[PDB]
């Protein structure tokens, strides 16, 4: 998932 | 548990049933009748895991008993079978599911015919004409698909099954120590005493 | 704290009246005139905007409300009941039905639910009925055109042509005279026109008088094209300016 | 599945491929991937095709209710935050991968959503197996300031090149276009680049070919 | 990611890099990590985009009711909600947020919240994946009352440096002054910050 | 008769705890007023400090339910806080829930569901106030929206609400059917701030020092209350006029 | 362990000109022993149609389940459910159950009453639903199914005609899956009458 | 009068009936008077019968070791309030190892009873309580009431014509505040507070109750022979 | 607290009456009359509407004979909505028991049940009980044709004529005078209509103040079919026995 | 009528007579004030001396919330202690959200809010105190009264009970002699007079003073309690002033 | 289940  | 048969005939409805309780490497018991009486003319017998098995028939016998005395009525063989196949169908998604399987065999008295009901512990419901549980399917059905007759009477029928029983004890593993026979048709339920 | 009220409100008195029922449609009778008429290829529902102040803007307060694009209500009785039970309609559209079926009930069965709703104010502990009597307008494929009234009884039935509310007595008699079965839906509205006149006192034009149609579909109010099926909301609240219109030609 | 959304100058355009597939086998051959929230707020949806439908049409719902309640057309920023908190509540076991477009009062909006309830702001996007593909053209092609057909071409471009090069998108290309002060148009089959060619031969067969054993007359009346 | 906040002689400033990974793909370039949860208090999301949104939001929330009934809330308390949130919702969070605002009493302020929910008050903080290459950087350049443009370009170098070395941050580098004078929005693009 | 105490009908369709509620609403003896102007929505209220003991600071009638939200009560202030209470969380969650500003209409509606309850459920007491909601919508422009005990809201033009309110209206209709607008045609809300003093002094017939008003301002993208001395600012210009 | 595929079965739907047909086998099995030759997977409820594949106990509930539903429609609505409005029902029902599904493969067939035109859909467990011109495919041969349909079929087939097209697809596509097949059965479905054919396959 | 349906109606001079009938329960109990020096607390309490064929209701009840009541008015509300006060104890020990001080286990019972007087349904306890310990800060005597309200003392007595012990007490203040190190000394002033309270009728051997609790004395309690020394 | 607006709704009176059974079948005698008659091959249902206004839709209209399932049906006499509310919730028990047993209802269990919910609340819960009776008219294969009866008391009773709401006291005495065993369903068709249009409040019978049904085994063999009335119908069948 | 038997029942005037019968009992009760201060506030209450047998300074009624607030109340003493109870749970709770102690208008309201819930129900009765309450904040100090009804406001100073009105009086003088502040110190002597004047109201029995306080100076923003030579100080000038 |  989307991480940052 | 282990071996349950059951043949509908012309006019009556046969279940057999091993008389065996096995745990670990010891035979507790010879003598066990894996059936109850749900009214006097529906028998159901039953095989599955260890304790599930009585606790539930006696459960399905308890609620079937119950109708009859609230109605003062004997529910048709189809109807208690449906209740029963509900009873396992919601059983299946619970936390801990029944694993039980039985037999219904009935003498509907409203169309005078005999009728036999295989149920699994998912609650899968099929009307037969002849019926297993278990490993005991794997020689009886080709069996019966040969020897049986649509017509038979219930002499034909339990010489058909002594052919089963004879069979199963030739090529199954384990001594199962021979079965109960029940008979269910117009004048209600008994049980054959040499076998 | 909490609700201790959890004993019916509305009982039976010895000679059998439910008092609170009776007591609400009191309430209904106190309010403004509000009618519906059903035509052959249309419904109308009508009521008076009778203003609380002329410095209120009253297009703000809406007394006729769309609940699906084919159904719409008035009411006459207590406003902020009415205001509720539109909300509580709009809403039991959906839950009990379109997210079941994927499409909108027919007028009947909405109908039924926002009756379900006002019996249960009816009999369940620490409430009082609604004090509203509505009608609502609808058109449904398998049942076409239909109007009902529903009570704060719970009770609904459906109408060719009717009134609630003050004046209610005279406008069924004046509709009695014009109703026929082969009204086409623009001499409904003249009739709805007509009829309201009576009941109204004051200014009498587009701006106090609140009136919408369940009719055609109407493919330029639905926001979107490309699905040919789809066509369009058949409720459509008239302006202002096109009440004005058919004023002049009275 | 391919599919993408791409911001012009007076609203926004998004435009799906239209395959559905269980493992290798092509499920459906054309189904639609384009969802209506509300009449000027559309969705593309790749994912689990089950919870895409039913995520997209229980907030279209709400929307509709809320719409009534206030008294106001619907924001696309309130279907984006009412999806979001659906989805993030669900810790991502509702596989919807979304991208949601629409005009409102406020203007013109593109975002899209994954399943476990981030959101992203840009005025080109794409997602799904085929989103690599899409996004390649998409990076060479897009300008700021298109038109509404430079928006429409881009956006069909980006979904073709899914439909050749990802072995999960295939057929046709859906297109919606959300421009302001006017109607949504839904430009179903807009593209249809993979007809099937005329088959050999007709395999109707001889009347009696099959073995029957028995007929009977169903009673469907009453 | 890359993040960073860093206090000075007139506020404080925050920073991050724009790369958002779905694996080794970058799903958006263009990212904002640096976000409002109040006028003058932001914070640095770090971590996984949804949890650090969805903090985002209820502390957001949380502060809007705060300021309708009590005034403006102190940085230290915006800080206070992200750990309660985080430090309660440890085993399920993947977040690591730096908070950072400005008051007139207190002048600037940067609170960073890791993994576990801890609380650390600090000058300047550095977080998310790339941080780690320059902890040595950082340590060495920073002092305490730099000016505004001493701070843009400490953080320009810096972050600068974490997008070099860490293939997980990159785009464009964005940054959010905050001050008595307001809030202003800085951007920085590739051909200039990468020859740096 | 026990329909006198609680929210059941009388026999002739009344509710008589709802008509006492509004009977509450004067019990402060302090008069409001709204009006709109282009770009803004003002309103007014009599602020009276009897006690010289009381902190005159913390004696308002006047709340900021939100960054564009105003509110102003007519009633005792125990269900006026009550009232603001909810009011600010239910703006607070809207704008989480749905992602963006509560529009001033819709926190009124909700507002006003919530009393029309009281007036259903018998359990609860209406709250004896009158709930006069302002803002400068970003769809509708300046708005005024007011809630009663009944459940009751709608949209104004300009409002009053008090003991002596009969007057300021009818002083604000005889302007409208003047001006033949809907609000008051001036660019500055410090202009609309005189405007709304003057016309609560011709129709109250009473002067008022800088302490004897509160004054609230609506513009876009802020509510906000005056000081003393805001107020004091456009007494002077009434004066030199 | 996996439950799709415990019973085995397969069922089958085609549009033709102003008609439909729907079919399945007749097989039901536990594992490899087959145990009955008389389990239809074909249920109607007034003129729609419900074909379902699956988990036998599944299949046995959801159309006791659909009967009771319809049967409450008809009460209330006062009028028979319509296929396009029963496609929902299914889909509604079985989403329902998101994440403790019943393990089945149901397919509708029937003709709107109203309109007269021919509708045919599918759905996977959770409720997808899968609207089609053509046909619709499901159970353990599936595959195989696919295979036949999309070579056999053609548009605008006469009643007759369909009857071969469906029936031929569904023996084939049977005889190359172990736990399909020993027996089978097809509804040709017209505005109003309805022919239903068992046919005469190989019992292996 | 029409006031008094229960505890959640104020009369129209502020009053609360219920709570006032609770209160009339304990001046209808036996009497009972506690007294203090600074090294221990005494409890004296007149135990009643039935008739002469019956025993004699106990109005004495251990909380702890260093913590016990006496009681006067509807019994099984002290059994309910004396149970509520061993848990608090106890709860004060296995938690903070820490002796519960009796001023707190005064401001519980105030907050306990409080809230039976505020609710509807519930009912004010019928019973009035007089609490000595010996804690970190030495002995104690409380005396608390069903309306919530709780009060430190240096002696007192409730029950019926308690007016007599608590008159006495008053004057003879200065003299048993000061009796230290003579626990007999302290118990005989209390039986002779007691004494003021009779009418026709005297201590006898089964009838007397006491109990003592200080510096080094766990909280104990007198009955039969072992309470012949003080007749 | 609330008890002073409690009314007690279950509660005895001195005599051991429940005073809200009485009171609400005092308010059930003011509705339509509702007949139920059985013949040996078939049941009819008639009952006349609360009065008419000309403008009321007739034939879109249901206000007394209602559809629980395919083999039983109900005629009301009381609050409408009440007995909507009640209806659901029979057709809902119908249709659990055909899904638990594969087999219809017998009508006395769907009588049964609810009339033990009717009996429900006038034994607990506070709330009033629901002002309807119903005659019930259904077919199974145990007792074939039935009619039965319950009141807001839960009790029920089966019959072989009988009437309900208002002036039952000499419709009861004109089914008995006229009744006889043997009777077929035409002849019963009949004496419901002799005997509405001589307990009739109004001046005269016509079609648009009445609705009515039949359940005969008057389809195709040992099966049964439920007729709901059409106003045409009706207007008919009251030519057919010359009573207009 | 019948309207005054109900809690939250509005007579036909528009009022809540259970309300006022609340505010006759904390008429009845003993004599309690407050007076705000240039960086503080004082808290001062009379302790009637039922008999020679309550042990002196050890039946304390002052209660302190949090570290940093002070409360007295008049009427019934336990309502008072409830209410205290559910201030010291709003305090708590507060603090651990927002970290910062609790500021004293926003405890204010968290009291008005708690009160005014009981005046909204059948099944509750209002309570029997007015409560005079503050401390000091980030912004300075703040003193407040509240009332049964839930009303309250900021203060420059307080009274209530049955020396409500000679202390009022006595108040009112202050606020007009000292328009530039009043000192920690000074109000705790004024606290002391105010308090012995206004038992005059009461004056069967005699009585036991005490006094708190919390001084951005001199307590460093703490409520402590005064005793020993700061109270016998500021008993002795009240001494003075009623002879 | 179906993919898209
Ligand atoms: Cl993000
Ligand atoms: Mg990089
Ligand atoms: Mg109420
Ligand atoms: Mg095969």
């Amino acid at each position: 998932a989307x991480l940052x | 548990m282990d071996i349950i048969l059951g043949i509908r005939v012309q006019d009556s409805v046969i279940l057999a049933s091993s008389k065996a309780v096995t745990r670990g490497i010891s035979v507790l018991k010879d003598s066990d009748d894996k059936t109850r009486q749900l009214s006097p003319h529906t028998l159901m017998s039953f095989a599955g895991e260890a304790g599930d098995t009585v606790q539930f028939a006696e459960y399905i016998q308890a609620n079937i008993q119950l109708y009859s005395i609230r109605e003062d009525y004997e529910l048709s063989p189809q109807a208690v079978s449906s209740f029963v196949r509900q009873e396992l169908a919601k059983s299946i998604r619970s936390r801990r599911p029944y694993q039980v399987n039985v037999l219904i065999g009935g003498y509907d008295k409203k169309k005078n015919k005999p009728e036999l009901y295989q149920i699994d512990y998912l609650g899968t419901k099929v009307e037969l004409p002849y019926g297993a549980h278990g490993y005991s399917g794997f020689y009886t059905f080709s069996l019966l698909d040969h020897h049986y007759r649509p017509d038979m009477t219930t002499e034909e029928g339990l010489d058909l099954l002594k052919l089963c029983v004879q069979e199963l004890e030739k090529r199954m593993p384990m001594d199962f120590k021979g079965v109960i026979v029940k008979i269910v048709d117009k004048d209600g339920i008994r049980q054959v005493d040499d076998f | 704290m909490t609700d201790r009220y959890s004993f019916s409100l509305t009982t039976f008195s010895p000679s059998g009246k439910l008092g609170q029922i009776d007591y609400a449609l009191t309430a209904v009778k106190q309010g403004v005139t509000s009618l519906g008429i059903k035509a052959t290829n249309g419904v109308v529902i009508a009521t008076e905007k009778k203003s609380s102040s002329p410095l209120a803007m009253s297009e703000t307060l809406s007394k006729v409300s769309l609940l699906t694009p084919d159904i719409g209500a008035v009411y006459s009785g207590m406003g902020p009941d009415y205001r509720v039970l539109v909300d509580k309609s709009r809403k039991v559209a959906h839950t009990s039905y379109k997210r079941i079926y994927g499409e909108y009930p027919p007028t009947k069965l909405l109908v039924s639910e926002v009756a379900k709703i006002m019996q249960e104010a009816t009999q369940s502990g620490g409430v009082r009925p609604f004090g509203v009597s509505l009608l609502i307008a609808g058109h449904d494929e398998f049942n076409g055109f239909s109007l009902y009234q529903v009570d704060p009884s719970g009770s609904y039935f459906p109408w060719k042509a009717t009134a609630i509310g003050k004046g209610s007595v005279a406008a069924k008699t004046f509709l009695e005279k014009r109703w026929n079965d082969e009204l086409e839906l623009e001499d409904a509205i003249h009739i709805a026109l007509l009829t309201l006149k009576e009941s109204v006192e004051g200014e009498f034009n587009g701006d106090t008088i609140e009136l919408a149609i369940i009719g055609d579909e109407n493919p330029d109010l639905l926001g979107y094209t490309g699905i040919p099926t789809d066509k369009g909301p058949r409720f459509r609240k008239l302006t202002s300016q096109e009440i004005n219109d058919r004023l002049e030609a009275l | 599945t391919t599919i993408v959304g791409v911001k012009f100058n007076n609203g926004v355009v998004i435009a799906a491929d239209t395959r559905s597939t269980q493992g290798p086998i092509v499920a459906d051959k054309n189904c639609a991937k384009l969802h209506r929230i509300s009449p000027k707020i559309w969705c593309a949806g790749a994912g689990t095709a089950a919870d895409t439908e039913a995520v997209t049409q229980l907030i279209g719902s709400n929307i509709e209710l809320h719409s009534l309640y206030t008294s106001r057309e619907p924001r696309v920023v309130s279907a984006l935050q009412m999806l979001k908190q659906h989805l993030f509540k669900y810790q991502g076991h509702i596989g919807a991968y979304l991208i949601v477009a629409g005009v409102d009062p406020t203007g013109s909006h593109l975002f899209s959503i994954h399943a476990h309830g981030s959101t992203d702001v840009g005025y080109y996007l794409s997602l799904g197996s085929g989103s690599l593909a899409a996004m390649a053209v998409l990076e060479s092609h897009w300008k700021q300031d298109l038109t509404k057909e430079e928006a429409i071409k881009l956006a069909s471009d980006a979904i073709q090149a899914g439909i050749w090069n990802d072995l999960g998108s295939g057929s046709n290309v859906d297109v919606c276009v959300m421009e302001i002060g006017k109607d949504a148009e839904y430009l179903r089959n807009y593209l249809t680049p993979n007809v099937r060619e005329e088959k050999q031969k007709s395999y109707k067969f001889p009347r009696g070919t099959t073995a029957v054993l028995k007929e009977s007359i169903v009673n469907i009346c009453d | 990611t890359s993040i960073m906040a860093v206090t000075f002689k007139d506020g404080v400033i925050l920073g991050a890099d724009s790369r958002t990974t779905t694996g080794a793909y970058i799903a958006n370039r263009v990212t904002d990590k640096l976000t409002r949860v109040h006028d003058k208090i932001w914070c640095c999301r770090s971590g996984s985009a949804a949890d650090t949104q969805a903090i985002a939001d209820i502390v957001q929330y949380h502060l809007e009711l705060y300021t309708s009934q009590y005034g403006t809330p102190s940085t230290e308390t915006a800080a206070s909600v992200f750990k309660e949130l985080c430090y309660e919702n440890k085993d399920n969070l993947t977040a690591g947020i730096i908070v950072a605002g400005y008051d007139d009493k207190n002048k600037g302020e940067v609170y960073t919240i890791p993994l576990g929910g801890s609380v650390h008050k600090l000058p300047y903080a550095i977080a998310g994946s790339g941080s780690t290459f320059i902890y040595g950087y950082c340590d060495k350049n920073f002092r305490e009352n730099m000016s505004k443009e001493e701070t843009v370009d400490f953080i320009k170098h810096s972050l600068s440096q974490a997008i070099k070395w860490d293939g997980s941050s990159g785009g464009v580098i964005r940054m959010v002054v905050l001050t008595a004078a307001g809030v202003e929005r800085l951007i920085f693009y590739p051909d200039e910050y990468e020859q740096l | 008769g026990y329909d006198r105490h609680i929210t059941i009908f009388s026999p002739e369709g009344r509710l008589y705890q709802v008509e006492y509620a509004f009977k509450a609403t004067n019990q402060t003896n302090i008069n409001s007023l709204a009006v709109r102007g282009k770009d803004c929505t003002v309103v007014i209220s009599q602020k009276k400090v009897p006690d010289k003991l009381l902190d005159p600071t913390t004696v308002s009638y006047i709340f900021c339910i939100s960054r564009t939200i105003g509110m102003v009560v007519n009633g005792p202030i125990p269900d006026a806080r009550n009232a603001a209470l909810r009011a600010k969380a239910e703006a607070a969650e809207f704008r989480y829930k749905y992602g963006y500003d509560m529009p001033c209409d819709v926190l009124a509606k909700r507002m006003a569901n919530l009393s029309q309850i009281y007036t259903q459920r018998a359990y609860m007491r209406p709250l004896g106030v009158i709930l006069t909601f302002v803002s400068v919508d970003e769809e509708l422009g300046p708005s005024i929206y007011k809630t009663d005990p009944a459940g009751y809201y709608v949209g104004y033009k300009a409002t009053a609400t008090g003991p002596k309110q009969q007057e300021i209206t009818t002083n604000l209709e005889n302007h409208f059917k003047k001006s033949k607008i809907d609000h008051i045609n001036e660019e500055s809300w410090e202009k609309v701030v005189e405007f709304a003093i003057t016309h609560m002094i011709d129709a109250l017939g009473t002067e008022f020092s800088k302490n004897d008003l509160e004054v609230g301002v609506a513009t876009k993208d802020k509510f906000f209350t005056l000081s003393a001395e805001n107020i004091e600012e456009r007494l002077v210009a009434i004066a030199e006029q | 362990s996996d439950p799709s595929s415990i019973n085995g079965g397969i069922v089958v739907a085609m549009t033709g000109k102003d008609c439909v047909a729907i079919a399945c086998d007749l097989r039901l099995g536990s594992q490899s022993l087959g145990v009955s030759n008389k389990f239809e997977k074909i249920f109607h409820y007034g003129h729609v149609f419900l074909g379902i594949t699956g988990l036998a106990t599944d299949v046995t509930t959801l159309n006791e389940m659909f009967r009771y539903k319809t049967n409450l429609y008809k009460l209330k609505e006062e009028r028979a459910i319509e296929p396009e409005t029963f496609t929902q029902l299914v889909s509604s029902s079985l989403y329902e159950r998101r994440f403790g599904p019943y393990f089945v493969g149901p397919v509708v067939a029937g003709i709107n009453s109203k309109s007269g035109k021919p509708f045919i859909a599918g759905f996977d467990l959770i409720g997808c639903i899968d609207e089609a011109k053509d046909f619709i495919v499901s159970g353990t041969a599936s595959d195989q199914l696919f295979g036949m349909c999309e070579s056999l079929y053609e548009p605008n087939l006469e009643p007759e005609d369909l009857f071969e097209t469906i029936s031929q697809a569904l023996l084939n596509a049977a005889d190359r899956d172990a736990l399909s097949g020993w027996g089978a059965v097809v509804y040709i479905i017209k505005k109003d009458e309805v022919v239903k054919r068992y046919l005469k396959m190989r019992q292996d | 009068n029409n006031y008094d349906g229960d505890t959640v109606t104020f009369s129209p001079t502020g009053r609360l009936f219920q709570v006032e009938y609770a209160l009339e329960a304990i001046k209808q109990g036996s009497v009972t008077v506690g007294l203090r020096s600074n090294t221990h607390a005494v409890l004296v309490a007149l135990k009643r019968n039935a008739d002469e064929l019956s025993s004699y209701q106990k109005k004495i009840i251990k909380c702890d070791e260093h913590m016990g009541l006496s009681l006067a008015g509807l019994a099984p509300d002290a059994r309910v309030l004396s149970n509520y006060l061993r848990q608090q104890c106890n709860y004060s020990s296995l938690v903070f190892n820490r002796k519960l001080a009796v001023e707190r286990a005064g401001h519980l019972l105030c907050d306990k009873a409080q809230k039976n007087t505020q609710s509807y349904g519930g009912r004010p306890y019928g019973v009035g309580l007089l609490i000595i310990g010996y804690d970190k800060s030495g002995a104690h005597l409380l005396e608390f009431q069903p309306s919530g309200n709780v009060t430190e003392l240096y002696g007192t007595a409730i029950g019926a014509r308690s007016q007599g012990a608590k008159t006495y007490l008053e004057r003879t203040l200065d003299t048993f505040i000061k009796i230290d190190g003579n626990p007999d000394e302290l118990i005989k002033a209390g039986v002779e507070a007691i004494s003021q309270s009779l009418r026709d009728e005297s201590l006898t051997v089964d009838n007397l109750s006491i109990a003592i609790v200080g510096k080094d004395t766990p909280f104990t309690i007198y009955d039969g022979e072992a309470v012949a020394k003080y007749i | 607290g609330s008890r002073r607006y409690d009314s007690r709704t279950t509660i005895f009176s001195p005599e051991g009456r429940l005073y809200q059974v009485e009171y609400a079948l005092e308010s059930i005698s003011h509705a339509g009359t509702a007949i139920g008659i059985m013949a040996s091959d078939g049941i009819v249902l008639a009952a006349e509407r609360k009065v008419t206004s000309t403008l009321l839709e007739q034939d879109t209209s249901t206000e007394k004979l209602y559809k629980l399932n395919d083999k039983i049906a109900v005629a009301v006499a009381g609050l409408t909505a009440d007995a909507e509310i009640l209806i659901n919730t029979a057709r809902i028990h119908a249709q659990n028991y055909l899904k638990t047993y594969n087999e219809d209802i017998p009508v006395e269990i769907l009588v049964r049940r609810l009339s033990d919910i009717k009996q429900g609340y006038t034994q607990h819960g506070g709330l009033r009980p629901f002002g309807v009776s119903f005659i019930y008219a259904g077919y199974d294969d145990r007792y074939g044709y039935q009619l039965y009866t319950s009141n807001p008391s839960g009790n029920y009773t089966g019959w072989k004529a009988i009437s309900v709401g208002a002036n039952t006291s000499a419709a009861q005495t004109l089914l008995q005078m006229d009744y006889k065993d043997d009777m077929k369903v035409d002849d019963a068709i009949e004496l419901a209509l002799k005997t509405l249009s001589k307990t009739t409040d109004s001046s005269a019978l016509t079609y648009d103040r009445l609705e009515f049904a039949t359940i005969r085994k008057g389809a195709n063999d040992g099966e049964v079919y439920q007729k709901i009335f059409k106003p045409q119908e009706i207007k008919d069948i009251l030519v057919k026995t010359g009573i207009t | 009528t019948g309207y005054d038997l109900s809690n939250s029942v509005f007579s036909p005037d528009g009022r809540n007579f259970q309300v006022e019968y609340a505010v006759k009992a904390v008429e009845n009760g003993t004599t309690s004030i407050g007076i705000k201060c240039n960086d503080g506030v004082v808290f001062a209450v009379e302790k009637l001396i039922t008999s020679k047998l309550l042990v002196p300074q050890k039946n304390v009624k002052i209660q302190v919330v949090d570290r940093h607030i002070g409360c007295v109340y008049s009427g019934l003493i336990p309502d008072g202690r409830h209410l205290v109870n559910r201030g010291r749970e709003e305090a708590a709770s507060f603090k651990k959200l927002y970290k910062t102690p609790i500021p004293i208008p926003a405890f204010a309201d968290r009291l008005g809010q708690y009160v005014q819930a009981h005046t909204l129900y059948n099944s509750v009765r209002p309570f029997g105190v007015s409560t005079i309450f503050g401390g000091v904040d980030k912004n300075g100090a703040h003193l407040y009264m509240l009332e049964p009804s839930g009303s309250y406001w900021g203060y420059k100073g307080a009274a209530t009970g049955k020396g409500r009105q000679s202390a009022k009086a006595e108040l009112e003088k202050l606020v007009d002699h000292h328009p530039e502040g009043l000192s920690a110190r000074e109000a705790v002597k004024q606290a002391a007079k105010i308090i012995y004047l206004a038992h005059e109201d009461n004056k069967e029995k005699d009585f036991e003073l005490e006094i708190s306080w919390c001084s951005l100076s001199e307590t460093n923003g703490l409520h402590k309690f005064v005793k020993g030579d700061l109270l016998q100080e500021a008993i002795d000038f009240a001494q003075k002033e009623i002879n």
